[PDB]
RNA sequence: UUGAUUUGGUGAGAGG
């Protein structure tokens, strides 16, 4: 949990941001596919 | 004070794995408190040796499936788990599987060391149905005690391990199933002492009266906080 | 449920048990009899009780 | 240590008053400036509190009167220091 | 675990309390016929492991 | 991160402080009742047999 | 299905007690536990409410 | 593979008969383990020694009835067995008390040797009625260890002992009662840990914690033959 | 001054 998995973040949305879909909160696991 | 101490006298082996053990002489009513103390330390704290990261080639993660081969990879993990290692020296060896051709994978094709013995030569790992498969798998055996699983075992690794190592659970305990009973003794004067025959079930690794000679070593150094300590 | 269980075979007895009608000191030793395997957890006994 | 708090209810004996009796003692105690009147065992204030209450050192009035008695040595330091 | 005098221990300990309200007596009898099936597989896995 | 002291921190603010157990269909007032926590190695709250 | 009467017969051909009840000790103190007791083996499920 | 010793962490003296041994932290499944072995050798292994027959006067089985005593021979067979004697040198003691007079018979009264002495002489035997009442009993200690009741004592006898003689439980370890939980301490690290809280309570003749090191060292030299 | 969208609403199924 809050690992980072497909870095998706925008310029423009300093002013930058983090919307890269993690990994939820209490869950492991293994990237299958 | 007229009591008297016990010592191994006869120890049969039934197999190599089920061995029975005789104890003589106990003192009236020791039996069963003997029995119990080495019964509860025999099944909990022995040390034994088991597989721990296991590394196949070409094979990333362990829900994958392989080239020329029956069992998939998590079943391949469950029987090496259920392997029987027994090492002498180190505390800490890597051993070696290669085998290509039609047939089973039995244990006895892992190219051993010296100082390493795989006391069960017919147990079965994969089934290589290609001719033209191969499976060149590269196993760590530590040695420990009790029940260490993955998920702890996910963050406690120090030794920065690199990635594509799977990680197998480690069942160390090589102890199964520890049985005593509570005979009436022959003894040629007394009639009121016993014998203790614990029915001990290896895993084929562990010596008998060495597992018993630690378990006694384990009760006495754990009583000697109430011996000189008040 | 399993502790009314408990003290309902605990607290009855039976026409013959070990230790049928002798007497004790106490219910230390009671309780020192039913564990070191000489009675029965009922077995009709005189105790003396305060 | 605590678990029943019934001799706080015998001698404060409302049983409503006694959470704003010692609620009253836990900010004297919390924030709160003041020292306990009773040997702590690393219990916490609300425990501490209670614990005062059920030896009968504590009660509605003698926190008036203890806040009589630093209003009024609130009104000598003014006193004494400005005249 | 509680253990037979064979030496295995039981694996997992039900309630007997739910069986007289719950009545549902079926799974005292799937308990016996399985253990009856077990009786049965221990005793082939003696004739075939001591190799008959 | 949970580093190896927060853990004495934590049984530092639970030691006397209570907590509201509440099961979901609460009818009456013996539905809500305060604890004190122990804490629990797992991920289910063990609750006295008798309450 | 099958009668009681086959369970008992099915028990007798494997070398189990007729009742079903084997006598068990306990793992704590090595000491038997009185009137004895139900052990079998029953097909016992996991179902998807994990903790 | 190294083994947590623990410390011993609190006596808690609640009276001089009573102890509380808090101890912490031992190893997974080890807290019942050393508990229950102590607490099978302190019940039928112990050694000492106290009143096993006593012949009196006036009686001649055991639900006959003296004069003079308020109390039965019942009465004073039970509080002959609450009686814990000490005998140093010898171990098959014969002891004779004699009491007359308005006054209750405690254990100070009893006539006694060099060798033995009372732990409790406060502790009552009987009460007297008439003051021409004269109760004499014959109290004999053997020595031996735990405990032995007086129904396998008749059982076991066979020999015909004089008309008078009267059994009793032989309460020859002198521990009372002992009782143990286990409870979960903690390391900073691992929570599956336990600690052992053994209660005693004994009669006199001995301090709980000399009879803890007692049975630890009896189990010690028991199992002293097969170490490393 | 150092970051972001389901609640909204429907339907279906499930637990106590």
């Amino acid at each position: 949990g809050g690992d980072i998995l497909v870095g998706k973040v925008t310029p423009k949305g300093s002013d930058v941001k983090d919307s890269s879909l993690r990994v939820p909160n209490g869950v492991s696991g293994t990237v299958i596919d | 004070t007229e009591f008297l101490k016990p010592r191994l006298v006869d120890i049969e082996q039934v197999s190599s794995t089920h061995a029975k053990v005789t104890l003589e002489p106990l003192e009236r009513g020791f039996g069963h408190t003997l029995g119990n103390a080495l019964r509860r330390i025999l099944l909990s704290s022995m040390p034994g040796c088991a597989v721990t990261e296991v590394e196949i080639d070409g094979v990333l993660h362990e829900y994958s499936t392989k080239e020329g081969v029956q069992e998939d990879i998590l079943e391949i993990l469950l029987n090496l788990k259920g392997l029987a290692v027994r090492v002498q020296g180190k505390d800490e060896v890597i051993l070696t599987l290669n085998k290509s051709g039609i047939g089973p994978v039995t244990a006895a094709d892992i190219t051993h060391d010296g100082d390493v013995e795989i006391v069960k030569p017919q147990h079965v790992i994969c089934h290589l149905t290609d001719e033209n498969a191969s499976i060149s798998m590269r196993i760590k055996v530590q040695r420990g005690r009790g029940y260490v699983p993955a998920s702890t075992r996910i963050h406690s690794e120090e030794d920065e391990r690199p990635i594509g190592r799977l990680l197998v659970d480690a069942c160390y305990s090589p102890v199964e199933r520890i049985a005593y009973n509570v005979e009436a003794a022959r003894v040629e004067q007394r009639t009121d002492l016993d014998k203790l025959v614990i029915e001990m079930e290896t895993n084929g690794t562990i010596d008998p009266e060495e597992a018993i000679r630690r378990a006694a070593t384990i009760l006495a150094e754990q009583l000697e906080a109430f011996v000189d300590l008040r | 449920q399993d502790v009314v269980l408990g003290l309902y075979y605990m607290t009855r007895d039976c026409v013959n048990a070990k230790g049928e009608g002798m007497v004790l000191t106490g219910p230390k030793e009671a309780e020192r009899l039913y564990r070191s395997g000489l009675a029965s957890l009922h077995a009709r006994v005189k105790v003396r009780i305060t | 240590a605590r678990v029943t708090v019934q001799d706080a209810v015998e001698k404060i004996g409302n049983r409503f008053d006694l959470v704003l009796v010692a609620a009253r003692r836990a900010r004297q105690m919390q924030v709160g400036g003041k020292d306990p009147l009773v040997p702590e065992e690393n219990d916490k204030t609300t425990v501490i509190a209670l614990r005062e209450i059920e030896e009968g050192l504590i009660n509605n009035q003698i926190l008036d009167v203890r806040e009589r008695q630093e209003q009024q040595e609130q009104e000598a330091a003014e006193l004494q220091a400005v005249t | 675990m509680p253990y037979d005098e064979n030496g295995t221990p039981v694996d997992i300990v039900l309630n007997p309390l739910g069986v007289p309200s719950r009545m549902n007596i079926g799974q005292i009898l799937e308990t016996h016929l399985g253990m009856a099936a077990k009786g049965i597989g221990d005793k082939i896995n003696a004739m075939l492991k001591q190799q008959q | 991160r949970e580093e190896a002291v927060v853990w004495d921190i934590l049984d530092e603010v639970i030691r006397e402080h209570p907590v509201l157990l509440n099961r979901a269909p609460t009818l009456h007032r013996l539905g809500i009742q305060a604890f004190e926590p122990v804490l629990i190695e797992g991920k289910a709250i063990q609750l006295h047999p008798l309450v | 299905g099958a009668k009681e009467a086959e369970i008992k017969e099915l028990l007798k051909l494997g070398d189990l007690p007729t009742s079903g009840q084997i006598r068990l000790y306990d793992g704590r103190t090595g000491e038997q536990f009185e009137r004895p007791v139900t052990v079998g083996y029953m097909y016992m499920l996991k179902l998807n409410h994990l903790v």
